[PDB]
Protein backbone atom coordinates (compact mmCIF):
# COMPACT_ATOMS: atom_id res chain seq x y z
CA UNK A 1 0.00 0.00 0.00
CA UNK A 2 3.00 2.38 0.64
CA UNK A 3 6.39 1.52 -0.92
CA UNK A 4 9.82 3.18 -0.41
CA UNK A 5 12.92 2.70 -2.58
CA UNK A 6 16.33 4.08 -1.56
CA UNK A 7 18.90 4.76 -4.27
CA UNK A 8 22.33 6.32 -4.51
CA UNK A 9 24.24 4.07 -2.12
CA UNK A 10 27.79 3.14 -2.91
CA UNK A 11 31.51 3.64 -2.34
CA UNK A 12 32.80 7.10 -1.33
CA UNK A 13 36.17 8.41 -0.10
CA UNK A 14 36.36 10.35 3.20
CA UNK A 15 35.78 14.04 2.59
CA UNK A 16 33.78 13.41 -0.58
CA UNK A 17 30.09 14.08 -1.14
CA UNK A 18 27.17 11.77 -1.95
CA UNK A 19 23.43 12.26 -2.41
CA UNK A 20 20.85 9.58 -1.53
CA UNK A 21 17.25 9.43 -2.81
CA UNK A 22 14.05 7.90 -1.42
CA UNK A 23 11.26 7.49 -3.98
CA UNK A 24 7.96 6.93 -2.14
CA UNK A 25 4.82 5.63 -3.88
CA UNK A 26 1.44 4.07 -3.23
CA UNK A 27 -1.41 5.65 -1.23
CA UNK A 28 0.39 8.39 0.62
CA UNK A 29 -1.63 10.75 2.77
CA UNK A 30 -1.12 14.50 2.64
CA UNK A 31 -0.31 14.16 6.35
CA UNK A 32 2.95 12.21 6.46
CA UNK A 33 6.44 12.49 7.97
CA UNK A 34 9.51 11.16 6.16
CA UNK A 35 12.97 10.61 7.64
CA UNK A 36 16.38 9.08 6.97
CA UNK A 37 17.90 6.52 9.36
CA UNK A 38 21.07 4.49 9.37
CA UNK A 39 22.47 1.37 10.97
CA UNK A 40 26.13 0.44 11.27
CA UNK A 41 26.65 -3.28 11.98
CA UNK A 42 26.47 -4.21 15.65
CA UNK A 43 24.86 -0.85 16.36
CA UNK A 44 21.16 0.04 16.50
CA UNK A 45 19.15 1.99 13.90
CA UNK A 46 19.73 5.70 14.47
CA UNK A 47 17.78 8.71 13.27
CA UNK A 48 19.85 10.67 10.72
CA UNK A 49 17.58 13.48 9.50
CA UNK A 50 13.86 14.11 9.15
CA UNK A 51 11.44 16.82 8.07
CA UNK A 52 8.72 17.55 10.64
CA UNK A 53 5.10 17.91 9.68
CA UNK A 54 5.38 21.73 9.75
CA UNK A 55 8.26 21.48 7.24
CA UNK A 56 11.30 22.20 9.32
CA UNK A 57 14.28 19.83 8.99
CA UNK A 58 15.94 18.15 11.97
CA UNK A 59 19.30 16.43 12.19
CA UNK A 60 21.12 13.97 14.42
CA UNK A 61 24.01 15.65 16.24
CA UNK A 62 26.60 13.53 14.40
CA UNK A 63 25.64 14.96 11.01
CA UNK A 64 24.38 18.40 11.89
CA UNK A 65 26.08 20.81 9.52
CA UNK A 66 27.29 18.11 7.12
CA UNK A 67 23.95 16.63 5.86
CA UNK A 68 20.99 18.33 4.14
CA UNK A 69 17.51 16.77 3.85
CA UNK A 70 14.99 18.08 1.34
CA UNK A 71 11.55 16.92 0.15
CA UNK A 72 10.68 17.24 -3.56
CA UNK A 73 6.90 17.62 -3.41
CA UNK A 74 6.26 16.99 -7.11
CA UNK A 75 8.28 13.78 -7.46
CA UNK A 76 7.52 12.42 -3.93
CA UNK A 77 11.28 11.95 -3.34
CA UNK A 78 13.13 12.63 -0.08
CA UNK A 79 16.76 13.63 -0.61
CA UNK A 80 19.71 13.30 1.79
CA UNK A 81 22.72 15.35 0.66
CA UNK A 82 25.80 14.11 2.49
CA UNK A 83 28.93 16.31 2.54
CA UNK A 84 32.38 15.76 4.03
CA UNK A 85 31.75 12.08 4.53
CA UNK A 86 33.73 10.37 7.27
CA UNK A 87 34.44 6.65 7.84
CA UNK A 88 31.85 6.65 10.68
CA UNK A 89 29.04 7.37 8.22
CA UNK A 90 29.47 3.88 6.76
CA UNK A 91 26.13 2.16 7.36
CA UNK A 92 22.94 0.94 5.75
CA UNK A 93 20.66 3.95 5.19
CA UNK A 94 16.83 3.62 5.37
CA UNK A 95 13.93 5.97 4.80
CA UNK A 96 10.81 5.87 6.94
CA UNK A 97 7.35 7.22 6.14
CA UNK A 98 4.69 7.67 8.82
CA UNK A 99 1.43 7.66 6.89
CA UNK A 100 -1.52 9.64 8.19
CA UNK A 101 -0.53 8.91 11.77
CA UNK A 102 -1.71 5.29 11.65
CA UNK A 103 1.00 3.26 9.89
CA UNK A 104 4.70 3.60 9.27
CA UNK A 105 6.85 1.99 6.60
CA UNK A 106 10.56 1.27 5.99
CA UNK A 107 12.60 0.75 2.85
CA UNK A 108 15.05 -2.10 2.44
CA UNK A 109 18.04 0.15 2.81
CA UNK A 110 21.07 1.00 0.75
CA UNK A 111 24.69 0.58 1.70
CA UNK A 112 26.96 3.64 2.02
CA UNK A 113 30.65 2.66 2.39
CA UNK A 114 33.22 5.37 3.14
CA UNK A 115 36.71 4.10 2.27
CA UNK A 116 39.88 5.43 0.70
CA UNK A 117 40.41 4.44 -2.93
CA UNK A 118 43.65 2.77 -3.98
CA UNK A 119 44.89 4.29 -7.18
CA UNK B 1 1.94 20.70 14.21
CA UNK B 2 2.40 16.95 15.03
CA UNK B 3 1.23 13.60 13.62
CA UNK B 4 -0.92 11.58 16.00
CA UNK B 5 0.93 8.50 17.32
CA UNK B 6 -1.62 5.84 16.34
CA UNK B 7 1.08 3.81 14.58
CA UNK B 8 2.38 2.89 17.98
CA UNK B 9 -0.88 0.91 18.34
CA UNK B 10 -1.52 -0.48 14.85
CA UNK B 11 2.13 -1.43 14.19
CA UNK B 12 2.85 -2.55 17.75
CA UNK B 13 4.92 -5.71 18.04
CA UNK B 14 2.96 -6.94 21.08
CA UNK B 15 -0.49 -6.18 22.48
CA UNK B 16 -1.94 -6.24 26.01
CA UNK B 17 -4.08 -9.02 27.49
CA UNK B 18 -7.74 -8.18 27.56
CA UNK B 19 -7.94 -7.99 31.37
CA UNK B 20 -5.20 -5.30 31.33
CA UNK B 21 -6.15 -3.46 28.14
CA UNK B 22 -3.87 -0.57 27.26
CA UNK B 23 -5.29 2.94 26.91
CA UNK B 24 -3.32 5.47 24.88
CA UNK B 25 -4.49 9.05 25.04
CA UNK B 26 -4.22 11.15 21.88
CA UNK B 27 -4.11 14.97 21.92
CA UNK B 28 -2.63 17.94 20.08
CA UNK B 29 -2.02 16.30 16.74
CA UNK B 30 -3.52 15.76 13.32
CA UNK B 31 -4.46 12.45 11.72
CA UNK B 32 -5.80 11.20 8.37
CA UNK B 33 -8.44 8.58 9.13
CA UNK B 34 -8.66 7.67 5.40
CA UNK B 35 -5.45 5.78 6.05
CA UNK B 36 -7.18 3.36 8.43
CA UNK B 37 -10.22 2.45 6.41
CA UNK B 38 -8.50 2.62 3.00
CA UNK B 39 -6.02 0.00 4.21
CA UNK B 40 -8.88 -2.56 4.09
CA UNK B 41 -6.86 -4.44 6.70
CA UNK B 42 -9.62 -4.62 9.33
CA UNK B 43 -12.26 -7.36 9.25
CA UNK B 44 -14.20 -5.58 11.99
CA UNK B 45 -14.72 -1.80 11.49
CA UNK B 46 -17.98 -0.59 13.00
CA UNK B 47 -18.52 2.97 14.22
CA UNK B 48 -21.14 4.22 16.70
CA UNK B 49 -22.28 7.83 16.74
CA UNK B 50 -19.75 8.76 14.06
CA UNK B 51 -18.99 7.94 10.45
CA UNK B 52 -15.52 6.83 9.21
CA UNK B 53 -15.55 9.05 6.14
CA UNK B 54 -16.58 12.11 8.23
CA UNK B 55 -13.80 11.74 10.82
CA UNK B 56 -11.32 13.94 8.88
CA UNK B 57 -13.85 16.79 9.19
CA UNK B 58 -14.13 16.85 12.98
CA UNK B 59 -12.06 17.87 15.99
CA UNK B 60 -12.19 16.29 19.43
CA UNK B 61 -10.91 17.15 22.89
CA UNK B 62 -9.31 13.69 23.18
CA UNK B 63 -9.20 10.39 21.35
CA UNK B 64 -8.53 7.21 23.34
CA UNK B 65 -7.26 4.05 21.66
CA UNK B 66 -7.83 0.93 23.74
CA UNK B 67 -5.93 -2.13 22.50
CA UNK B 68 -5.97 -5.81 23.59
CA UNK B 69 -6.14 -9.36 22.16
CA UNK B 70 -9.13 -11.66 22.28
CA UNK B 71 -10.34 -14.80 20.57
CA UNK B 72 -12.12 -14.62 17.19
CA UNK B 73 -15.64 -15.45 18.31
CA UNK B 74 -15.48 -13.01 21.26
CA UNK B 75 -15.06 -10.03 18.89
CA UNK B 76 -18.85 -9.74 18.77
CA UNK B 77 -18.87 -8.78 22.48
CA UNK B 78 -16.96 -5.56 21.83
CA UNK B 79 -20.19 -3.69 21.08
CA UNK B 80 -22.77 -1.71 23.09
CA UNK B 81 -24.79 -3.90 25.41
CA UNK B 82 -23.29 -7.36 25.02
CA UNK B 83 -22.92 -10.13 27.57
CA UNK B 84 -20.28 -12.79 27.97
CA UNK B 85 -17.14 -13.10 29.99
CA UNK B 86 -15.33 -10.58 27.82
CA UNK B 87 -17.94 -7.82 27.90
CA UNK B 88 -18.94 -8.61 31.49
CA UNK B 89 -15.57 -9.25 33.17
CA UNK B 90 -12.79 -7.71 30.97
CA UNK B 91 -13.81 -4.78 28.71
CA UNK B 92 -17.31 -3.24 28.71
CA UNK B 93 -18.58 -0.70 26.22
CA UNK B 94 -21.20 1.89 27.25
CA UNK B 95 -24.60 2.01 25.63
CA UNK B 96 -23.94 5.63 24.60
CA UNK B 97 -20.56 4.64 23.12
CA UNK B 98 -19.26 7.11 20.57
CA UNK B 99 -16.33 5.79 18.59
CA UNK B 100 -15.17 2.89 16.46
CA UNK B 101 -14.36 -0.75 17.13
CA UNK B 102 -11.57 -2.13 14.90
CA UNK B 103 -10.31 -5.73 14.81
CA UNK B 104 -8.19 -8.03 12.70
CA UNK B 105 -6.89 -11.59 12.79
CA UNK B 106 -3.40 -11.75 14.35
CA UNK B 107 -2.86 -15.49 14.05
CA UNK B 108 0.43 -14.81 12.22
CA UNK B 109 1.85 -12.73 15.10
CA UNK B 110 0.23 -14.09 18.25
CA UNK B 111 0.17 -17.85 17.60
CA UNK B 112 3.10 -20.17 18.01
CA UNK B 113 3.60 -23.86 17.28
CA UNK B 114 3.17 -25.41 20.69
CA UNK B 115 0.82 -22.80 21.91
CA UNK B 116 1.28 -19.19 23.00
CA UNK B 117 -0.18 -18.93 26.50
CA UNK B 118 0.91 -15.35 27.24
CA UNK B 119 -2.54 -13.82 26.61
CA UNK B 120 -4.91 -13.94 29.58
CA UNK B 121 -8.49 -13.07 30.43
CA UNK B 122 -10.46 -12.85 33.65
CA UNK B 123 -12.84 -15.78 34.02
CA UNK B 124 -14.33 -14.91 37.45
CA UNK B 125 -15.67 -11.70 39.03
CA UNK B 126 -18.33 -10.91 41.66
CA UNK B 127 -19.98 -8.34 39.38
CA UNK B 128 -19.89 -6.95 35.87
CA UNK B 129 -17.46 -4.20 34.93
CA UNK B 130 -18.79 -0.75 34.36
CA UNK B 131 -18.22 0.85 30.93
CA UNK B 132 -14.48 1.51 30.37
CA UNK B 133 -13.59 0.05 33.79
CA UNK B 134 -10.35 -1.94 34.17
CA UNK B 135 -9.78 -4.66 36.82
CA UNK B 136 -6.23 -6.05 37.01
CA UNK B 137 -6.54 -7.64 40.46
CA UNK B 138 -5.31 -11.21 40.98
CA UNK B 139 -7.11 -12.14 44.20
CA UNK B 140 -8.45 -15.71 44.60
CA UNK B 141 -12.11 -15.87 43.57
CA UNK B 142 -14.68 -17.53 45.87
CA UNK B 143 -17.09 -19.75 43.88
CA UNK B 144 -18.41 -21.25 47.14
CA UNK B 145 -19.16 -19.89 50.68
CA UNK B 146 -15.68 -20.25 52.27
CA UNK B 147 -13.09 -17.36 52.51
CA UNK B 148 -10.31 -18.66 50.27
CA UNK B 149 -8.10 -16.28 52.29
CA UNK B 150 -5.58 -15.95 49.41
CA UNK B 151 -5.24 -19.62 48.34
CA UNK B 152 -6.90 -21.67 45.59
CA UNK B 153 -9.30 -24.29 46.87
CA UNK B 154 -12.52 -26.24 46.35
CA UNK B 155 -14.84 -23.65 44.78
CA UNK B 156 -11.96 -21.22 45.17
CA UNK B 157 -10.27 -20.23 41.96
CA UNK B 158 -7.46 -18.01 40.59
CA UNK B 159 -9.34 -15.39 38.52
CA UNK B 160 -7.15 -15.47 35.35
CA UNK B 161 -6.56 -18.22 32.80
CA UNK B 162 -4.74 -18.48 29.48
CA UNK B 163 -5.95 -18.41 25.88
CA UNK B 164 -3.47 -20.73 24.27
CA UNK B 165 -3.13 -19.72 20.63
CA UNK B 166 -1.80 -22.19 18.10
CA UNK B 167 -1.62 -21.62 14.31
CA UNK B 168 -3.78 -24.69 13.61
CA UNK B 169 -6.67 -23.50 15.77
CA UNK B 170 -10.01 -22.83 14.11
CA UNK B 171 -10.75 -19.20 13.34
CA UNK B 172 -13.11 -18.90 16.30
CA UNK B 173 -10.17 -19.68 18.60
CA UNK B 174 -7.50 -17.68 16.70
CA UNK B 175 -6.19 -14.42 18.19
CA UNK B 176 -7.68 -11.10 17.10
CA UNK B 177 -6.12 -7.72 17.84
CA UNK B 178 -8.72 -5.12 18.78
CA UNK B 179 -8.44 -1.33 18.90
CA UNK B 180 -11.41 0.67 20.26
CA UNK B 181 -11.22 4.36 19.33
CA UNK B 182 -13.18 6.64 21.66
CA UNK B 183 -13.97 10.22 20.66
CA UNK B 184 -14.47 12.81 23.41
CA UNK B 185 -15.68 16.41 22.95
CA UNK B 186 -15.77 18.27 26.29
CA UNK B 187 -15.94 22.05 27.00
CA UNK B 188 -12.14 22.25 26.67
CA UNK B 189 -10.29 23.12 23.34
CA UNK B 190 -10.45 20.35 20.76
CA UNK B 191 -6.84 19.58 19.78
CA UNK B 192 -7.23 16.40 17.65
CA UNK B 193 -8.10 17.13 14.02
CA UNK B 194 -7.89 15.91 10.45
CA UNK B 195 -6.33 17.40 7.30
CA UNK B 196 -8.08 20.76 7.25
C1 LIG C 1 2.52 -1.38 9.75
O1 LIG C 1 1.24 -1.98 9.41
C2 LIG C 1 0.92 -1.99 8.01
C3 LIG C 1 -0.45 -2.64 7.87
O2 LIG C 1 -0.34 -4.05 7.95
C4 LIG C 1 -1.56 -4.83 7.75
O3 LIG C 1 -2.60 -4.56 8.69
C5 LIG C 1 -2.30 -4.83 10.07
C6 LIG C 1 -3.56 -4.46 10.81
C7 LIG C 1 -1.90 -6.28 10.24
O4 LIG C 1 -2.98 -7.06 9.82
C8 LIG C 1 -0.74 -6.59 9.30
O5 LIG C 1 -0.42 -7.95 9.43
C9 LIG C 1 -1.17 -6.31 7.87
O6 LIG C 1 -0.15 -6.70 6.96
C10 LIG C 1 2.01 -2.75 7.26
O7 LIG C 1 1.70 -2.64 5.88
C11 LIG C 1 1.53 -3.91 5.25
O8 LIG C 1 2.78 -4.46 4.97
C12 LIG C 1 2.73 -5.71 4.26
C13 LIG C 1 4.15 -6.22 4.19
O9 LIG C 1 5.09 -5.18 4.03
C14 LIG C 1 2.09 -5.49 2.89
O10 LIG C 1 2.02 -6.77 2.27
C15 LIG C 1 1.99 -6.75 0.82
O11 LIG C 1 0.62 -6.89 0.37
C16 LIG C 1 0.47 -6.94 -1.06
C17 LIG C 1 -1.02 -6.82 -1.39
O12 LIG C 1 -1.67 -8.06 -1.10
C18 LIG C 1 1.18 -8.24 -1.59
O13 LIG C 1 1.02 -8.36 -3.01
C19 LIG C 1 2.71 -8.22 -1.22
O14 LIG C 1 3.34 -9.48 -1.57
C20 LIG C 1 2.96 -7.87 0.27
O15 LIG C 1 2.82 -9.11 1.00
C21 LIG C 1 0.71 -4.87 3.07
O16 LIG C 1 0.19 -4.45 1.81
C22 LIG C 1 0.79 -3.62 3.95
N1 LIG C 1 -0.54 -3.10 4.22
C23 LIG C 1 -0.83 -1.79 4.17
C24 LIG C 1 -2.25 -1.42 4.50
O17 LIG C 1 0.01 -0.95 3.88
C25 LIG C 1 3.38 -2.16 7.56
O18 LIG C 1 4.43 -2.90 6.94
C26 LIG C 1 3.62 -2.13 9.05
N2 LIG C 1 4.90 -1.49 9.33
C27 LIG C 1 5.94 -2.14 9.83
C28 LIG C 1 7.19 -1.33 10.02
O19 LIG C 1 5.88 -3.33 10.12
Amino acid sequence: QVQLQESGGGLVQPGESLRLSCAASGSISTLNVMGWYRQAPGKQRELVAQITLDGSPEYADSVKGRFTITKDGAQSTLYLQMNNLKPEDTAVYFCKLENGGFFYYWGQGTQVTVSTHHH
Amino acid sequence: TNLCPFGEVFNATRFASVYAWNRKRISNCVADYSVLYNSASFSTFKCYGVSPTKLNDLCFTNVYADSFVIRGDEVRQIAPGQTGKIADYNYKLPDDFTGCVIAWNSNNLDSKVGGNYNYLYRLFRKSNLKPFERDISTEIYQAGSTPCNGVEGFNCYFPLQSYGFQPTNGVGYQPYRVVVLSFELLHAPATVCGPK
